[PDB]
C-alpha cells in the first residue's frame, strides 16, 4: 500500500525540485529535504506498524507488506513491491543516508541546484525500488534505472578540482561495468523465465513462481553466474572493483553523491534475495568460490587501501574489504552469518558515511586531498579530526560500534561452517586495523607537511556537526544494543537460510 | 536443346567480367560501363531462366531490369558530367574526401 | 607491488583490445569507391563459398 | 489475377502517394513554390497515413501475384510514411536556404516512399526488386541534392555505384532462383525440393547473391563501408530519410521473404546469417568508438543496430515473437533516429550555401539550444539501450527472442556491443553539457517533431504495452 509512496515520493519530490527553483534559489534543497523526511518517516511508521520483532519465519514467501499491478501483461510483468524484515531495514537506511545526503548540500546555491536535486531524488527513489521489488523486470529495471543520475552526477557536477576528461572516463566506466553486468543480469533473467516457460506455460517474471523451477545443474549454474556477475561488480567483488574508487574520486565534492547511490549496499541484498533461493544447489557449489573471493577481496582492499595517498579512495578500498567480509558471510548458509552480514551491511552504510562526510568538510577546508600535504591537524581544527578518529575506530572493527557485531557474528558463524576462511579473515581484521591507523597518522597526527596545513581552519557548521554525531550516536547504538535490528531482520533471514539449507 | 547450365554459365560469365571491370578501371565512365555489363549479365540470366520454364516472367524481369539499366545510366551519366564539370577529371580515386 | 591496482589494469585490458580492434578496423574506411566495391565483391565470394561449404 | 475494388481499397496508400506524385509534379510544373508544393506532398502523406485506416478495415488480402496487403504491410507502410513526412518537415527549414530549386526534393521523396510502400506489400520477387530501386534512385537524387558541394557529390557518386552493384547482384541472385524454382512467389522459393534436399546449390547460390545485395541496403558487414561517408555528404533531412525509411522497408521485406520462403529455414543460410549478424554488431560499434562526426557515427550505430535487427530475424523460424520484436525493435529505432538525425538537421538548418562547411559541433548546444540537447541526449540513451527508453525495449526483445532460440553466440555479440555503444554514445551525450567556444513556424514544427519523437521515446521506454499490442495486431498471413 504505502510502498508505491515509497518509490513514488522521492521522484514527486525531484521533479518539484527541479520546478520550484524558479521561486528561489534556495528553494530546492527546502524540498528535497521535505522529500526525504517524509520518505524517511514512511519507512519508520512501517517500522513501527509491521509488527517485525513479532515475526516467525514461515517460508519463503512471507511478506509483511505487498503490492501489485500489471505493468506489461504479454511477458506477465508486473510493477510488484513486497517488504519484509531485511528489505525494511535497507529501506529505512536509504532514507536516512537520503535525508544526510541533502543536508550535505546544503551550501550549494548553483544555477542548476534543482536538477542536482532531481538526480539525488531519483537516485535514492531507484535504490528504494531495488529493495522493494519482487519482480524480476521491474528489480532490473530499478537496477539499471538509478545508474544514469548518477553518471550525469559525477560527470558534471562532479570534483571540479581535477579535469574534466577525468570526471567524464570515471562516470564512464562506472556505467560500463555496472550496465554490462546488468545485461548479463538480464540474460540469466530471460532465460530463467524461459526454462520456466517451457516447464510450466506461463509468462511470468515473478520471483515468487520463478522460485519453483526444475532446472538442470549446470543450466542452473550459468543463471546463478549471471546473477553474481551482475551483484559482484555492484558489491563490489574483487577484480570488478576499480570503478568504485574511480567513481568516490570524482564525486562532487560535498559527499551527498558518495552517500547517495556509491554507498548503498543492494548488490548483498540481492545475493540474499534472489541469489540464494532461486539458485540454491549452484550457490551450495559456488561456495568456495564465492568465499576465496571474499578473502582476496578483503587482503587486496586493505592491501590498496593502505597504498592510497587520496583519502576518498583509502575510504573507497575500506569499503572494498568490508564487502569481502559480506560475501563471505552470505555463502556459510548459517543463520548467525547472515544476520552478522545485515548487522555489517548497516555498520559499513553509517561509518562510511561518516568518513565521506569528513572527507568532504575536510577538503572543503584544505583545499586537497592528498595525505602527504597534510599533517597534524589535530591542533588545527576543532571537531574533524577527533570525529574522524572515531570513525576510522568504528570501520577497523571496534567494539562499541557495530562493525564489531557485524564481522564478529559474520566471523563466528563462518567459523561454525568453514573455519579456515575465518582465521584467514580475522588477520585480514588485523589488516584493517593498519590501513585505519595509516590514515589517521597520515592526516591528523605528527607535523605540518605544507603551507595549507600550518595555518587554523574554521569550525564546523552547526548542521554538519548534528549529523555527524547523529552518525555517532547511531554507530555506538548499534554496537551496544543491535537488538532491534536484529529482531527485525531475523524472520527474513531465517527463511532465506531455511530455503538456502532445506533444498541442497 | 539448349542446356539451361549453359546460358546460365554465359551469363555468369558476362557478370563477373563485368564486376572485374568496374573494380581495375579508375574512370568513372568505365564503371558505369562495367555497370551495365553486369545488369545486362543479371537479365540475360533471367530470360536464360524465363525460356527455360516456358513463362513470360523472365522477360517481364528483363523488361524491368532494363528500366532500371536506362535510369541508372541516366543518373550515373548525370553525376559524371558534374564531376566534369566541378573537377575537369574523371578519377574516381580523387573522389575520396570523405574517410575514417 | 600492489600501489597501481594490478587487477583494475587486468580488467581495463578489453578496453584497449576495443580500441585497438576500432582503429585496425576503421583503416577499412579509406573512403575509396573502388575498395568498396572489392570488399562487396570479396564479401559475395565469402557468402557464397559458406553457403557451398555448409550445404 | 485481376483487381477488384476491395483490392482498390487494400492499394489506397500506393495510389494516394502515385497521385500526390503526380499532382505535385503539375503543380511545379504549373508555378514553382517551395511552401505550396511542400504542403501537398505532407497532405497526401498525411492521407495515405490515415487511408491506412480503410485499409485495415478492408482486410488482408493479395492484390496482385505480386503484392500481399496485411497488418504487417500496414506496420510497415506507417513507419515509412512517418519517416518520410518527418523528412519533408526537417527538409522545409534546410531548403529556404537553397538557392537552386527545392520542389523537386519532395518529388523525390514521395517516390521513394512510394518504394517503400511497395516493399512494405512486396510478395514477389518482382515486386522486392521494385521497391528496392524505387527507394534507390531517388535517393540517389536526394543524396546529392546539394551537387555542387564537394561531399554531397563524393556521398552521391558513391550511394550511386555501389546502389548499382548491388542491384545487380541481387538481380542475378534472383534469376539463379528463378531458374531453379520456376516461380518468382516468395512461397515458391525452395516449395520444389523434399526429403531434406532443401540446401538446393543454385537456389543458395541466388539467395547467397541477394543476400549480398540486402546486405548492402541494410549496411551488413561485409557491405557496410558506404554507410558513414553517405550519411556524412548528405544532406541532414536526407541522412534522416535514408536511416529511416529505407532501412525499415528494405528489412520489412526481408523478414516477409525468409517467412515466407521455404528455404529460409535452411541451415547454412541461417549460419551466414548469423555470421554477418556477429560481425555488423561488433564491427559497428568497434568502428564508432572514436568518432567525432555525428553523422559517421550515426550511420556505424545504423550498422550495429541492424546487427540486432538480423539476430531477430535469425530467430524467425523458431520462436513465435520474433517478427513482434522486430516491429517493436523499429519502432523504437525509427523514433530515436528521427530525433537524432532531426536535431542535426535543425542545427544544420538553413542551408548556408555550398562553399561553407556544415560541420556539426555539438560541444555545448544547451547553453543556446536547451530542448535540442535534451532530445538529442534522450536519443543518445535511447539508441544505447538504456532503461526508461524504447531502444532499452527493442534491446530486450532481441535479447529475448535470441535466448528462446538458444543464439548464445549473438547474445554474447549484443551484450558486448551494447558496452561499447554506451561508450560513445554516452560521451556524445555528456559533450552536449560540456562549455565550447530559424524565427518561422516550420522550423519550429521540426522541433516539434524532435520533441514528440522523445517523448513518444520516454514515455514508451516506461510503459510500452500500448506499443507492444499494435505490434502484435499487426499479424501477417501465417
Ligand atoms: C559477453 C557476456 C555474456 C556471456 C555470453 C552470453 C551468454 C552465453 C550463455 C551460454 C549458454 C550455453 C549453454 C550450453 C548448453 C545448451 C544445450 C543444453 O544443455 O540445453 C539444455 C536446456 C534445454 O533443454 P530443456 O528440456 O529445456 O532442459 C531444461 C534444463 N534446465 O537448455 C535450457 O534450458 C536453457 C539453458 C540456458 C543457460 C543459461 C544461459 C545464460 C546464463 C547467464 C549468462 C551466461 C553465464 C554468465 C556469464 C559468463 C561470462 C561472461
Ligand atoms: C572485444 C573482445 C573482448 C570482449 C569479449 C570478451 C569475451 C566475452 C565472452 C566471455 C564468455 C564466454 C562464454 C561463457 C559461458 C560458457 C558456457 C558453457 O560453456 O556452457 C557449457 C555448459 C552448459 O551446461 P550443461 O552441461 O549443458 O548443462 C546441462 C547438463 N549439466 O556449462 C556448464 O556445464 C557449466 C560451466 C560453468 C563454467 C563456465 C562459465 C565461466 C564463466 C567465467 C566468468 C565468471 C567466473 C566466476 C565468477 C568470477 C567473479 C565474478
Ligand atoms: C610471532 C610468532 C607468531 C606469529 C603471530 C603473527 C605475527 C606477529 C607480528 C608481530 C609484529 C608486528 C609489527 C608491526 C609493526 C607496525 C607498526 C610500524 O612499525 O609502523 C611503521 C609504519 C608506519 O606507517 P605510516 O602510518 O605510513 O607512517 C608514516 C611514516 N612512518 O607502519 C608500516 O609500515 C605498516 C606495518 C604493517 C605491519 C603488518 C603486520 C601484519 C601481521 C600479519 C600476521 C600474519 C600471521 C600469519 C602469517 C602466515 C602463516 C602461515
Ligand atoms: C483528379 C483526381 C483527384 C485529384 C486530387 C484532388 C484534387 C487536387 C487539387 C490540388 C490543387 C493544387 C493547387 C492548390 C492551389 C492553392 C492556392 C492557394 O490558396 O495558395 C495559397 C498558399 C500559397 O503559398 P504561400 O507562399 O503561403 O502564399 C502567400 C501568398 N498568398 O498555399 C497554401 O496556403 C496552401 C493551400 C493548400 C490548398 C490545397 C489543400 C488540399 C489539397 C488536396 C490534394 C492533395 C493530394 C491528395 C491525394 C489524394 C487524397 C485522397
Ligand atoms: C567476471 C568477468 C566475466 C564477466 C564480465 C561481465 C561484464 C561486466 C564486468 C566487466 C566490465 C569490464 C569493462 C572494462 C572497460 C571499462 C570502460 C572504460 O574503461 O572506459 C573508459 C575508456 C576511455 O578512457 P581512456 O582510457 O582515457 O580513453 C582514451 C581514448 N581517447 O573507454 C575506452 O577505452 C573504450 C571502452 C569500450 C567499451 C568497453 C569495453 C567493452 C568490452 C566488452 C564488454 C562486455 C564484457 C565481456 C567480457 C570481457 C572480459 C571479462
Ligand atoms: C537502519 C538504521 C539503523 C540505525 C541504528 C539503530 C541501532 C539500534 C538502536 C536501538 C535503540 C537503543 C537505545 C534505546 C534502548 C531501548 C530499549 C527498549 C527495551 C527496554
Ligand atoms: C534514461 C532516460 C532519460 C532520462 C533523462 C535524460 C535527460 C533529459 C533532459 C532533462 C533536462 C536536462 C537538464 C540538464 C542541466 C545540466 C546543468 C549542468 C550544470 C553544470
Ligand atoms: C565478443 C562476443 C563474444 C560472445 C561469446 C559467447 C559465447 C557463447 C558460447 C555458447 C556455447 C554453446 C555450446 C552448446
Amino acid at each position: 500500500m504505502l510502498l508505491p509512496w515509497l518509490i513514488l515520493i522521492p521522484f514527486i519530490g525531484g521533479f518539484l525540485c527541479w520546478q520550484t527553483e524558479r521561486f528561489g534559489v534556495k528553494v530546492p534543497r527546502w524540498i528535497a529535504l521535505i522529500t526525504m523526511g517524509l520518505t524517511l518517516a514512511l519507512s519508520l511508521q512501517l517500522w513501527l506498524q509491521g509488527g517485525y520483532s513479532l515475526t516467525q519465519s514461515a517460508g519463503i514467501p512471507q511478506w509483511q507488506s505487498e503490492f501489485d499491478m500489471p505493468w506489461i501483461p504479454r511477458f506477465g510483468i508486473s510493477i510488484h513491491l513486497a517488504i519484509d524484515g531485511l528489505s525494511l531495514l535497507m529501506v529505512v537506511l536509504t532514507g536516512l543516508l537520503g535525508v544526510l545526503a541533502v543536508l550535505c548540500s546544503w551550501k550549494e546555491i548553483e544555477k542548476y541546484q534543482g536538477f542536482f536535486h532531481l538526480n539525488l531524488m531519483w537516485i535514492l527513489g531507484g535504490v528504494i525500488g531495488v529493495f522493494l521489488a519482487i519482480d524480476m523486470f521491474l528489480f532490473f529495471f530499478f537496477w539499471e534505472m538509478m545508474l544514469v543520475p548518477m553518471y550525469f552526477l559525477i560527470a558534471l557536477w562532479g570534483h571540479k578540482a581535477s579535469d574534466g576528461k577525468t570526471r567524464i572516463t570515471a562516470a564512464t566506466k562506472f556505467f560500463i561495468y555496472t550496465q554490462a553486468s546488468g545485461l548479463v543480469m538480464l540474460i540469466a533473467i530471460l532465460a530463467l523465465v524461459f526454462v520456466h516457460y517451457n516447464a510450466t506455460g506461463v509468462w511470468t517474471f515473478n520471483y515468487e513462481e520463478l522460485l519453483n523451477t526444475p532446472m538442470s545443474s549446470g543450466v542452473e549454474y550459468l543463471l546463478m553466474l549471471g546473477f553474481f556477475i551482475a551483484f559482484a561488480v555492484k558489491m563490489p567483488v574483487v577484480p570488478l572493483h576499480g570503478w568504485l574508487p574511480d567513481a568516490h574520486s570524482q564525486a562532487p565534492t560535498a559527499g551527498s553523491v558518495d552517500l547517495a547511490g556509491i554507498l548503498l549496499k543492494t548488490a548483498a541484498y540481492g545475493l540474499l534475495r534472489f541469489s540464494l533461493p532461486l539458485f540454491p544447489n549452484a550457490s551450495a557449489e559456488f561456495a568456495p568460490i564465492a568465499m576465496w573471493l571474499g578473502v582476496i577481496g578483503i587482503f587486496y582492499g586493505a592491501w590498496m587501501a593502505f597504498a592510497q595517498t587520496d583519502i576518498k579512495r583509502l575510504i573507497a578500498y575500506t569499503s572494498v574489504s568490508h564487502m569481502g567480509f559480506v560475501l563471505i558471510a552470505i555463502y556459510t548458509g548459517s543463520q548467525l552469518a547472515y544476520q552478522g552480514a545485515v548487522i555489517q551491511m548497516i555498520a559499513h552504510g553509517l561509518s562510511a558515511a561518516g568518513l565521506f562526510i569528513l572527507c568532504g568538510q575536510l577538503y572543503e577546508r584544505i583545499h586537497t586531498r592528498d595525505m602527504r600535504m597534510m599533517g597534524g591537524l589535530w591542533s588545527k581544527m576543532k571537531w574533524l579530526p577527533a570525529l574522524s578518529l572515531f570513525f576510522a575506530v568504528a570501520t577497523l572493527g571496534m567494539p562499541g560500534t557495530g562493525n564489531f557485531v557485524g564481522e564478529f557474528m559474520i566471523l563466528f558463524g563462518s567459523f561454525q561452517v568453514v573455519p579456515v576462511i575465518t582465521v584467514i579473515s580475522t588477520f585480514g581484521l588485523v589488516f584493517a586495523s593498519v590501513y585505519s591507523l595509516a590514515m589517521l597518522h597520515r592526516a591528523y597526527f605528527g607535523k605540518a607537511k605544507s603551507q595549507i596545513a600550518s595555518q587554523e581552519l574554521p569550525g564546523m557548521s552547526l548542521r554538519e556537526l548534528f549529523m555527524i554525531l547523529l552518525l555517532v550516536v547511531l554507530l555506538v547504538l548499534l554496537g551496544f544494543y543491535p537488538q532491534p535490528i536484529l529482531d527485525t531482520s531475523h524472520s527474513a533471514i531465517g527463511n532465506i537460510q531455511q530455503w538456502f539449507v532445506n533444498s541442497v | 536443346m539448349i542446356p539451361l547450365q549453359h546460358g546460365l554459365i554465359l551469363a555468369a560469365i558476362l557478370f563477373v567480367l563485368g564486376l572485374t571491370g568496374l573494380v581495375i578501371r579508375r574512370n568513372l565512365l568505365f564503371m558505369l560501363i562495367g555497370l551495365e555489363i553486369m545488369i545486362n549479365a543479371s537479365a540475360l540470366a533471367f530470360v536464360v531462366a524465363g525460356s527455360y520454364w516456358g513463362q513470360t516472367d523472365g522477360q517481364v524481369m528483363y523488361i524491368l531490369a532494363i528500366s532500371l539499366a536506362a535510369a541508372e545510366a541516366s543518373i550515373g551519366l548525370a553525376l559524371l558530367l558534374q564531376l566534369h564539370r566541378r573537377r575537369q577529371n574523371l578519377n574516381i580515386d580523387s573522389v575520396s574526401e570523405m574517410r575514417g | 607491488l600492489l600501489k597501481r591496482d594490478p587487477l583494475n589494469s587486468m580488467m581495463n585490458i578489453p578496453a584497449v583490445l576495443s580500441r585497438f580492434a576500432g582503429k585496425g578496423l576503421l583503416l577499412s574506411e579509406n573512403g575509396y569507391l573502388r575498395w568498396y566495391v572489392a570488399s562487396m565483391s570479396i564479401g559475395a565470394v565469402v557468402v557464397l563459398a559458406l553457403l557451398m561449404v555448409l550445404r | 489475377m485481376t483487381i477488384t475494388p476491395q483490392n482498390l481499397i487494400a492499394l489506397l496508400p500506393l495510389l494516394i502517394v502515385g497521385l500526390t506524385v503526380v499532382v505535385v509534379m503539375l503543380s511545379i510544373a504549373w508555378r514553382r513554390n517551395h511552401f505550396l508544393n511542400a504542403t501537398l506532398s505532407v497532405i497526401g502523406l498525411n492521407a495515405a497515413l490515415v487511408s491506412l485506416w480503410f485499409v485495415g478495415q478492408a482486410g488482408a488480402m493479395d492484390v496482385t501475384p505480386l503484392m500481399r496487403v496485411d497488418g504487417f504491410a500496414m506496420l510497415y507502410t506507417g513507419l515509412v510514411l512517418l519517416a518520410s513526412l518527418a523528412t519533408c518537415t526537417f527538409a522545409y527549414p534546410w531548403l529556404e536556404g537553397y538557392n537552386d530549386n527545392k520542389d523537386e526534393f519532395y518529388l523525390l521523396v514521395l517516390i521513394a516512399a512510394l518504394g517503400g510502400i511497395l516493399l512494405a506489400n512486396a510478395n514477389h520477387l518482382a515486386s522486392l526488386f521494385l521497391g528496392i530501386e524505387l527507394i534507390s534512385l531517388p535517393l540517389f537524387g536526394l543524396v546529392g541534392y546539394a551537387f555542387r558541394q564537394k561531399r554531397s557529390l563524393e556521398a552521391s557518386i558513391k550511394y550511386t555505384i555501389l546502389s548499382a552493384a548491388a542491384s545487380s547482384f541481387l538481380l542475378f541472385g534472383m534469376a539463379l532462383v528463378y531458374a531453379q524454382s520456376g516461380d518468382l512467389s516468395f512461397v515458391a522459393l525452395g516449395k520444389n525440393l523434399g526429403d531434406g534436399m532443401l540446401n538446393e546449390p543454385l537456389l543458395l547460390a541466388g539467395f547467397g547473391l541477394m543476400i549480398v545485395g540486402l546486405g548492402f541496403k541494410l549496411s551488413l558487414v561485409p557491405f557496410h563501408l558506404w554507410t558513414p561517408d553517405v550519411y556524412q555528404g548528405a544532406p541532414a533531412p536526407v541522412s534522416t530519410f535514408l536511416a529511416t525509411a529505407s532501412k525499415i522497408a528494405i528489412f520489412g521485406v526481408v523478414m516477409r521473404l525468409f517467412l515466407y520462403a521455404p528455404v529460409g529455414d535452411s541451415e547454412a543460410i541461417r549460419v551466414v546469417l548469423a555470421i554477418i549478424a556477429f560481425a555488423s554488431i561488433i564491427f559497428g560499434n568497434l568502428m564508432a568508438l572514436s568518432q567525432t562526426n555525428i553523422k559517421r557515427l550515426l550511420g556505424y550505430s545504423s550498422i550495429s543496430h541492424l546487427g540486432y535487427l538480423l539476430v531477430a530475424l535469425i530467430a524467425l523460424q523458431t520462436g513465435e515473437m520474433s517478427m513482434e520484436a522486430v516491429g517493436v525493435y523499429l519502432a523504437g529505432y525509427l523514433f530515436s533516429s528521427l530525433g537524432a538525425f532531426g536535431v542535426v538537421s535543425l542545427m544544420s538548418s538553413p542551408y548556408r550555401g555550398p562553399d561553407a562547411d556544415s560541420l556539426f559541433s555539438y560541444r555545448g548546444l544547451f547553453w543556446h539550444r536547451p530542448i535540442l540537447a535534451a532530445v538529442m541526449t534522450v536519443m543518445m540513451l535511447s539508441l544505447a539501450g538504456i532503461p526508461m527508453t524504447l531502444g532499452f525495449i527493442g534491446k530486450f526483445y532481441v535479447l529475448a527472442v535470441g535466448v528462446q532460440a538458444h543464439l548464445w553466440w549473438l547474445v554474447g555479440a549484443v551484450v558486448v556491443g551494447s558496452a561499447i555503444g554506451l561508450y560513445y554514445y554516452l560521451r556524445v551525450a555528456v559533450s552536449l553539457y560540456l562549455h565550447a567556444p530559424p524565427s518561422n513556424w516550420q522550423y519550429s514544427a521540426g522541433g516539434i517533431v524532435v520533441l514528440i519523437s522523445a517523448l513518444l521515446v520516454l514515455v514508451l521506454g516506461v510503459w510500452p504495452q500500448p506499443l507492444i499490442s499494435i505490434v502484435r495486431l499487426a499479424m501477417p498471413l501465417m
